RNA sequence: GCUAAACCUAGCCCCAAACCCCACCUUACUACCAAACCUUAGCCAAACCAUUUACAUAAAGUAUAGGCGAUAGAAAUUGAUGGCGCAAUAGAUAUAGUACCGCAAGGGAAAGAAAGCAUAAUAUAGCAAGGACUAACCCCUAUACCUUCUGCAUAAUGAAUUAACUAGAAAUAACUUUGCAAGGAGAGCCAAAGCUAAGACCCCCGAAACCAGACGAGCUACCUAAGAACAGCUAAAAGAGCACACCCGUCUAUGUAGCAAAAUAGUGGGAAGAUUUAUAGGUAGAGGCGACAAACCUACCGAGCCUGGUGAUAGCUGGUUGUCCAAGAUGAAUCUUAGUUCAACUUUAAAUUUGCCCACAGAACCCAAAUCCCCUUGUAAAUUUAACUGUUAGUCCAAAGAGGAACAGCUCUUUGGACACUAGGAAAAAACCUUGUAGAGAGAGUAAAAAAUUUAACA
RNA sequence: GCCUGUUUACCAAAAACAUCACCUCUAGCAUCACCAGUAUUAGAGGCACCGCCUUCCUUAAAUAGGGAUGGCUCCACGAGGGUUCAGCUGUCUCUUACUUUUAACCAGUGAAAUUGACCUGCCCGUGAAGAGGCGGGCAUAACACAGCAAGACGAGAAGACCCUAUGGAGCUUUAAUUUAUUAAUGCAAACACCUGCAUUAAAAAUUUCGGUUGGGGCGACCUCGGAGCAGAACCCAACCUCCGAGCAGUACAUGCUAAGACUUCACCAGUCAAAGCGAACCUUUGAUCCAAUAACUUGACCAACGGAACAAGUUACCCUAGGGAUAACAGCGCAAUCCUAUUCUAGAGUCCAUAUCAACAAUAGGGUUUACGACCUCGAUGUUGGAUCAGGACAUCCCGAUGGUGCAGCCGCUAUUAAAGGUUCGUUUGUUCAACGAUUAAAGUCCUACGUGAUCUGAGUUCAGACCGGAGUAAUCCAGGUCGGUUUCUAUCUACUUUAAUUCCUCCCUGUACGAAAGGACAAGAGAAAUAAGG
């Protein structure tokens, strides 16, 4: 412990302190480096690469529609909705390589990676999930153990409303009038003939879609999963199942 | 160290100190005028207006008539025999407007005590004569010698970088670049003791102001009060500094030259002794004679707007008045006779 | 009585000695007054410390001097000396190591 | 052979479970007469202090708060009988809240089943031993230990001695070893080889204090009620004289662990008064009371005592317990110089590649010794990465200087050496000289290493 | 000081406190003090009864004593503080005898502080600077018992005093921050009382006491920069020697970006800069937070200039933790100062260097003063004087023996040698000293922890009380004057406890030598005393 003095009586002072000495961590001016950090938010990446070697490995189907929970469940992307993670955003990684044909569902997207995506005869859109929509997609099967009915998947915040209604970005809530035209320009945009997928034995997989207020293919805002007896109990009020359709 | 002592001293501020010294000598010197003295120099200050020659001097001197100001030095020069300071009548207490820059790009005008202008009237500028100022640095009697004329040239001293300095802020501020630029005017930072080495019988007219008590501006400011109880000792030796420094400008001044000593103090010490030990040290040392030339003309000419102190034997005393807060000023003319 | 004088030293004087092998950019030495002039390829800061403008080699020599005409005093130095008398200074140098590029074959059109 | 030594259960600790005749508030333990509720403060941290701090899991030490600094800090949401204990200085304080201490509040035990001496004093000389020796001593060598210091035999600290007890608690990040591996983890978290688990690492005693709440005016200060005492003489209705009882405490001596935590003997002051004194009651702690001495308030009152906060705090002192080896030594800022942080140094582990020495060439004008730089060469180290304590306001010697007095075992800066490390020498000996890397030897060669000097006739 | 009284229980009994008397200020009034009172009253403060006006003497000797609203007047009193006549006395010269206690031995009973271990000597030297323990010498069988107090830096309280701590606490304030609480008012609120909000006070409450330097002062400094110390890469301190600055002038590309570098020994901060873009064709001070601005940007101090947002004096009433890392006495260095001795003669000395003295200096030696250093001791050692007892040096004051002399004799002056012996009593003063009085053969200079308080004393000084004078707003303070003021120790160890006189005067020689006289010897001897030692 050494001799006499502070640090043999144990009683240095805290860390940081420099003697008296302002302190270097003091005497450096604030900056809003870390503001609103808590409530940025955070997307996952999911490089081409990574999807690719998920498909191929067979975690992941491409036979069937891809979204978040097909992620989670092939282990392809772990998601944090506590730690302000909203979902995924794919990434251009991977894209000179990508030979998939797939139905993928991300928060974010990448035009380069779209480009891949569509000119696999794939599809592509960004849909939004609220962070309690996204706990719920991410592990379901504790959501149905909680016994709560399904709730409405909540629109995306004023901010956040013009990404998802644009076109370019494959918005889930975009025209879908304007989708070909989008699909046309990047096709034209990087070289690559647009695959009719209307002709592709799967075009009615790669054209199902979740309702923007459903959070499960399948299943219905207000529903009730039963795991224990394999049944789902769906309200029939109707003051219920007007809320649960707004 | 004592820690513990049985008494200690009043503690007084040196504005006190000086008041105290003064009463306690002045008040000898002067008999009944201590009085009107004391009060003048605790009242405010007369300030002069020194219009700058370099500049719309007409203009300004309209302006300042306006302002009812006269200028006091033009009506002088006639009963003595371009310097033109304007100041109020005696009793007004009128300010002078500050000074802003001119239409040329100088300041139009100079407020300084007009007592500090009778020095520069009474070395009697001649056209073409060298000029000297041993160590007075403060602007104004500098600046007043420089708005003399465009056919002179002249030389300021002073050790005091600071003071220098101040000297080249006015000059840049007042004086164009023509003159400034040109070698009719010459600044220096050298020790005045010396000068006499440094040059001797160069100059034909010099100035010396020597650093003095400055007795007005040391009862005003506390900052640098010369009567502050711990420089005792520099106050004591001041005697010393200003004898060595007139000698210093005596023996740079040329035989048949002539100096005038300055001084911003009542104090007959560094008043008349100075002049009279500076005398004796640069004959005896030096064998060169000096004469005290009379200035008694000059005071009944600028008595309307000052008032002397006739007891003064030697040199002439501008005491401060309540009519016309113009002093302290004691100027001396000496022509080198060798 | 005496106050002041604490200042520490400046730690100025030659950064880079002759052969040590300098980058461009690299200050070679810093002066308060001009010890050393700059040679070839060194330049001169606002405080007359001098930096190697190329990489390359640093060497000292000694040259005649002659200063730009516009410096009035060194002008008048000069016009005061003798005939046979020629003004020499310290230079320092920067002797360029690799050449300023090559041409490569791109393409075979 | 005495004193003594020893012993094992009396009980206790932490969990789990379970919700556990008569008398007596008057002076308690006495048979019987006409009214509660109301913010804690402060220590402490902030290196003072003043706002402030200080009375399931996960989200998350996040949002937030804050002399925006010390630090404080959510919620939405998630859903969850036993003993690697003690065994009579331990474990409860406990055989007992007893004895005992205190007016009181209050404090609060102990215990039951070797040392020291004696047998047998002692012999020149000496840290009490070691080398030895035929032989105890005699011979030679040898300046106790700890701590604090530049440096201690030091006439600096602590220790009579024995037994028992008595002092290094933990994170962040590393490293090592497993597991699995672009994934790891038994939800949450992390992840651009990571993640998971384990292993290793952060002392003891001590103030004066502050505040809260109690307890104290049986001493003492003052006061209230109702009592009592004051001979004799002199003087006459007395804050009168002398002088008993009584009260006090001037001076001296004694005593000073005492008869006494303020006494004794003599001497002395008052002794009908503002006197002394018994009894009961009152005033309570920042308060009381005070003929102000900072006096007194239960022997220690410039602010009582007890309990609690409290294991207060202490940059200050002291202490910090097995063996063995190895590496290891002299700037900046700071309410700062008795401390700390950074640097430098130091230690460990790791990476890869130059490191030191170093000639020539080279480094300024103004107005010496040397230094810097690096081809070779002698060498094997250097740099970087990770982690990190501790030392970090020293001494003397030689040398260049400054201050002082061309004093100081004086005070400063610089180069170097030595000391804080072994040994030999210079008498003893930190700093001068010789010399170092460790063991045994009843071999050998050496190193430094011993002061020298004696002196006045005269043509 | 009027008085009698009171007080620091346990170091101060006093001049301090109170006190009648007097003065000043405040109050016009009842049902718990004042007060069951009412201005001749009550409360508080000051002041001090009362009354009247505005160099000599003492001694023999005398640092003592007495006398030549304000200014005085002391009646009485006093364990107050000084001085004195006379007396008295063992206070003393100068101590002795006896009794009792204690004591020592015998018997019984039987502690305490203390203690590293000790097989525990002296001298010199050395050393953390003071040695029983180390070096060189000397001494040395072993043990009780009784004394002593020189040493064991002896034992007692983490002594006294001094310094430090971002340790306490007390006190005072024009230190800082508050007014919660009361008292006043004002504004609302309820129609005297009460609530809320402001302002001003009173009372208090909380908190702080920067750093470096300075012994005889009345402060200086604290940041940055230039020069020397520091000569030649860099770097280098100081109470070190000097100097300078807290910006200005200029322009308004004095813009934006960016390789690579320097760096005040850390960080913070601070520098330089190619290329490129854009216009054109510059030479020092300060952080963070916080504020202000829409922002760009800007500000206050933070000069104790790495910056507490806002806090001073004082403490001897003090306390705690420490410090010999830091003062005073003392020890130890040093020798500026001081003292001594030689060399030189300037010179004085009537001339005359050297009978004697001595300048400017030079060279040695000492460790007696005044200083300097901070090396030992701050985990119970005040200091000065005095008493007692002294050990030692000789640089000799007397006594002894000599040389010279400006020594005829006596006398001196000077020098050499000599440390066996000796070296007074009084007044003032606490005094060491000093002055004075009277002596003496002489009344020596020093060291010994300015010898010696476990032998004594406490008068000065030093602690708690109080005055005078002074400083300070006050608390308090003071190198000053004054009155008062607790001095413990039973001895374990070392050491020690029985080791051939000196002077003076008288006389003889002898009023002899010598000398003109005056004066006045030696050497030798006798007698008286006195002291010292031993009986
Ligand atoms: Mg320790
Ligand atoms: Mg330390
Ligand atoms: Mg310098
Ligand atoms: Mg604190
Ligand atoms: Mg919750
Ligand atoms: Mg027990
Ligand atoms: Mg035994
Ligand atoms: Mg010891
Ligand atoms: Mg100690
Ligand atoms: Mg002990
Ligand atoms: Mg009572
Ligand atoms: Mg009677
Ligand atoms: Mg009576
Ligand atoms: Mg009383
Ligand atoms: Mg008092
Ligand atoms: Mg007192
Ligand atoms: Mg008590
Ligand atoms: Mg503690
Ligand atoms: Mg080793
Ligand atoms: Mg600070
Ligand atoms: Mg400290
Ligand atoms: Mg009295
Ligand atoms: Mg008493
Ligand atoms: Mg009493
Ligand atoms: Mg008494
Ligand atoms: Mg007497
Ligand atoms: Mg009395
Ligand atoms: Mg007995
Ligand atoms: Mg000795
Ligand atoms: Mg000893
Ligand atoms: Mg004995
Ligand atoms: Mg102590
Ligand atoms: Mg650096
Ligand atoms: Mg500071
Ligand atoms: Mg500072
Ligand atoms: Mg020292
Ligand atoms: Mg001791
Ligand atoms: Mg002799
Ligand atoms: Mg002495
Ligand atoms: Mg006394
Ligand atoms: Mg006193
Ligand atoms: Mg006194
Ligand atoms: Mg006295
Ligand atoms: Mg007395
Ligand atoms: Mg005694
Ligand atoms: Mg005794």
């Amino acid at each position: 412990r050494g001799h006499k003095g502070e640090r043999q009586r144990g009683t240095r002072p805290r860390l940081g302190f420099e003697g008296g000495q302002t302190p270097f961590y003091i005497r450096i001016p604030k900056y809003g480096f870390n503001e609103g950090h808590s409530f940025r938010r955070q997307y996952k990446p999911l490089s081409l690469n990574r999807l690719q070697y998920l498909i191929d490995l067979g975690r992941v189907d491409p036979s069937q529609p891809i979204d978040l929970t097909q992620l989670v469940n092939g282990r392809g992307v772990t998601i944090q909705p506590l730690k302000r993670d909203y979902g995924v955003q794919l990434v251009e990684e991977g894209a000179d390589t990508f030979t998939a044909k797939v139905n993928i569902e991300v928060q974010l997207a990448s035009e380069l990676a779209i480009a891949a995506i569509e000119k696999n005869g794939g599809v592509v859109t960004t849909a939004f999930y609220d962070p309690r929509s996204l706990d719920i997609v991410c592990k379901p099967v504790p959501f149905f153990l909680r016994g709560q009915p399904i709730p409405k998947r909540m629109l995306p915040p004023e901010e956040l409303v013009p990404y998802y209604t644009d076109a370019k970005n494959r918005g889930y809530l975009a025209d879908p009038a304007k989708f070909p035209e989008a699909r046309l320009e990047l096709a034209r945009k990087y070289g690559y003939i647009l695959p009719d997928i209307t002709k592709d034995e799967l075009f009615k997989m790669l054209c199902t879609r979740k309702d923007p207020r459903q959070i499960f293919f399948g299943l219905a805002p207000g529903w009730v999963v039963n795991m224990a007896d394999k049944k789902i109990l769906k309200p029939t009020d109707e003051n219920l199942l007007k809320y649960y359709t707004s | 160290y004592k820690k513990k002592w049985a008494a200690t001293e009043p503690k007084f501020p040196a504005v006190r100190l000086a008041l105290q010294n003064f009463d306690m000598t002045y008040s000898v010197q002067f008999g009944d005028l201590w009085p009107s003295i004391r009060v003048s120099l605790l009242s405010e200050q007369k300030y002069g207006a020194l219009v700058n020659n370099f500049a719309a001097w007409d203009h300004v001197s309209a302006k300042l008539e306006q302002l009812s100001a006269k200028d006091f030095v033009n009506e002088a020069i006639s009963h003595w025999e371009n310097l033109r300071c304007f100041t109020f009548d005696r009793g007004d207490i009128s300010r002078f407007p500050p000074a802003r820059p001119g239409s040329l790009g100088v300041m139009e005008y100079y407020l300084m005590d007009a007592a500090s202008l009778l020095p520069v009237l009474a070395l009697g500028l001649q056209p073409g004569d060298i000029v000297l100022d041993l160590c007075a640095a403060p602007g104004g009697k500098t600046l007043a010698l420089l708005q003399t004329g465009c056919c002179r040239n002249l030389a300021a001293n002073d050790l005091s970088p600071s003071r220098i300095a101040r000297l080249q802020k006015i000059l840049h501020s007042y004086v164009p670049e023509e003159i400034r630029d040109g070698n009719q005017v010459r600044v220096t930072s050298w020790d005045g003791r010396k000068w006499g080495e440094l040059e001797g019988d160069t100059y034909d007219r010099v100035l010396v102001d020597v650093p003095c008590t400055t007795d007005r501006h040391s009862l005003h400011e506390e900052e640098n009060n010369i009567f502050k109880r711990s420089r005792k000792k520099e106050r004591q030796i001041l005697p010393v500094l200003q004898v060595q420094l007139l000698a210093a400008g005596l023996l740079a001044t040329k035989p048949g030259g002539h100096v005038v000593y300055s001084t911003c103090s009542l104090s007959h010490l560094q008043n008349e002794y100075v002049v009279q030990g500076a005398i004796e040290l640069l004959a005896n040392q030096y064998s060169i004679q000096v004469q005290v030339e009379d200035l008694t003309h000059f005071r009944r000419v600028f008595m309307d707007t000052f008032c002397f102190f006739s007891s003064c034997q030697v040199g002439e005393l501008v005491i401060p008045n309540l009519m016309a807060n113009f002093g302290p000023m004691y100027f001396c003319k000496m022509r080198r006779l060798t | 009585k005496n106050l002041g004088g604490k200042s520490s030293g400046r730690r100025q004087g030659i950064k880079k000695m002759e052969g040590h092998y300098v980058h461009a950019g690299n200050i070679i030495a810093t002066q308060r007054h001009f010890r050393w002039h700059p040679g070839a390829h060194v330049g001169v800061g606002k405080n007359k410390c001098l930096y190697a403008l190329e990489e390359g080699i640093v060497r000292y020599t000694k040259e005649v001097y002659v200063p730009h005409p516009r410096n009035t005093e060194a002008v008048d130095l000069i016009t005061r000396l003798p005939k046979g008398a020629v003004l020499y200074k310290t230079f320092v140098h920067v002797v360029p190591a690799k050449p300023e590029g090559t041409f490569k074959l791109v393409a075979m059109l």
